[PDB]
């Protein structure tokens, strides 16, 4: 119960065998797997008291578990379909309720791999009339043309991570909400005084985490092949 | 305990005001009950829970829950809304002896105390060009709230709240953004009631 789950972020196509792990060190008999999914909570898959059982909970279908030992705890998407896309949590618990969460498995289930795609990533500088009016200046970073919705954003002034002065949408839009396998777009301010921004010395990146292809996948099309990459871009301070 | 029920998945408070998040169960015989917290990129933690001990349960940063067996509820309250409270919070209930299980969730929201505003629209420029730029929409206080848009070429963002820490200062924004060539600032947020006194430069 350090509880700790594999992988961490995982990415595949429809149709596929896909396998979750949690292990853990104190032995506990009792071991769960939950997903999580926006509006619904978390809702219980599979659970097992013992080596020798394991009970449904109330979204067992498509998936099955094994308690191959005290300390693990194994759940398999039988044939990975769109909608078992969802963060998946495992935990433990003692005989009085004692629970402890693994981290998260962000799973994302693509019908056709072909469609992923890295973002491209730019900055807005602030504009002159905000930094007249406030003495204040606002950066943007657009996140565009990615493919699926599974990147982090962070904020990086003179090369160490702020969170300070930062707002990121909760969730990307669709730029073409009509299709099932649309693009995605993010965006995402951080705030400075105008006397920061107006310092040439300073110098502002917006990254963009992106979770895609493996070395692994097959790629059959021109264009780059859309591996988990870091996307950035930047602007320095700007005496004006 | 057969179930749980949180009512609202978000809601609102003002800053500085008083927490207030439901939770109410169904389970003739009382259960132990149970409030988890989740942060933007994180996983759960447990702020506080009801064993059969005290009624009155206090726990991390403030944050307390008084189990009430004659209206089934255990409500979660804290005194005074911090920006940092911003979170989804988990009510749970243990059930068939064996697990817990959990409500809905309800994502609290925020509302910052503005007491200047200065609404505005800029155009802020990309630092490459390629000769994009976007609009932002800001320093509106809580009675404003953007629209989606009813063009498909033009896309607008939710309201964000930034907390500047370096000046002790907040501020709402929303962006816009175009590839279309009739598409300019002074008409983004059309669909969105804005303030009258918006400032748009320049």
């Amino acid at each position: 119960a350090d509880v700790t789950q594999t992988p961490r972020n995982r990415i595949t196509k429809t149709g596929k065998r896909i396998m979750l792990e949690c292990s853990q060190t104190k032995g506990h008999d009792r071991m769960y797997w939950y997903r999580q999914d926006p509006g619904l909570g978390l809702r219980l898959i599979y659970y097992s008291f013992d080596v020798k059982d394991i009970n449904k909970g109330e979204i067992s279908d498509g998936y099955s578990v094994s308690r191959q030992a005290q300390a693990k705890f194994s759940l398999s998407l039988e044939s990975a379909i769109p909608n078992q896309t969802a963060l998946y949590f495992c935990a433990t618990s003692d005989e009085s309720y004692g629970y402890t969460f693994g981290s998260g498995t962000r799973l994302t289930v693509v019908e056709d791999l072909n469609k992923v795609s890295p973002p491209e990533v730019a900055v807005f500088e602030p504009s002159e009339a905000e930094i007249s009016h406030t003495q204040k200046a606002t950066l943007v970073c657009l996140a565009t043309g990615f493919y699926p919705d599974h990147v982090e954003l962070s904020w990086w002034v003179n090369g160490k991570e702020v969170h300070s002065g930062v707002c990121t949408d909760p969730q990307p839009l669709k730029e073409q909400p009509a299709l099932n396998d649309s693009r995605y777009s993010l965006s995402s301010r951080l705030r400075v005084s105008a006397t920061f921004w107006q310092n040439p010395r300073n110098h502002f990146r917006c990254q963009v985490q992106f979770y895609g292809l493996s070395e692994n996948d097959e790629w059959t099309q021109d264009r780059a092949k859309p591996v988990t990459q870091i996307v950035s871009a930047e602007a320095w301070g700007r005496a004006d | 305990a057969q179930s749980v029920t949180q009512l609202g998945s978000h809601v609102s408070v003002s800053e500085g005001a008083l927490v207030l998040l439901r939770c109410n169960y169904s389970s003739s015989v009382p259960p132990y009950l149970f409030w988890y917290v989740q942060y933007p990129n994180q996983g759960l933690q447990l702020l506080l829970k009801y064993t059969s001990a005290a009624t009155l349960v206090k726990g991390i940063n403030g944050f307390e829950a008084e189990f009430k067996k004659s209206e089934t509820s255990f409500h979660l309250t804290k005194p005074s809304a911090h920006m940092s409270d911003a979170a989804e919070y988990f009510c749970a209930v243990s059930e068939q002896d064996d697990k817990i299980i959990f409500g809905k969730g309800t994502r609290l929201h925020i509302l910052p105390n503005i007491q200047n505003p200065d609404p505005a629209v800029y155009q802020l420029r990309d630092s490459k060009s390629s000769d994009k730029s976007v609009c932002l929409f800001t320093d509106f206080d809580s009675q404003t709230n953007v629209s989606q848009s009813k063009d498909s070429d033009v896309y607008i963002t939710d309201k964000c709240v930034l907390d500047m820490r370096s000046m002790d200062f907040k501020s709402n924004s929303a962006v816009a953004w175009s590839n279309k060539s009739d598409f300019a600032c002074a008409n983004a947020f059309n669909n969105s009631i804005i303030p009258e006194d918006t400032f748009f430069p320049s």
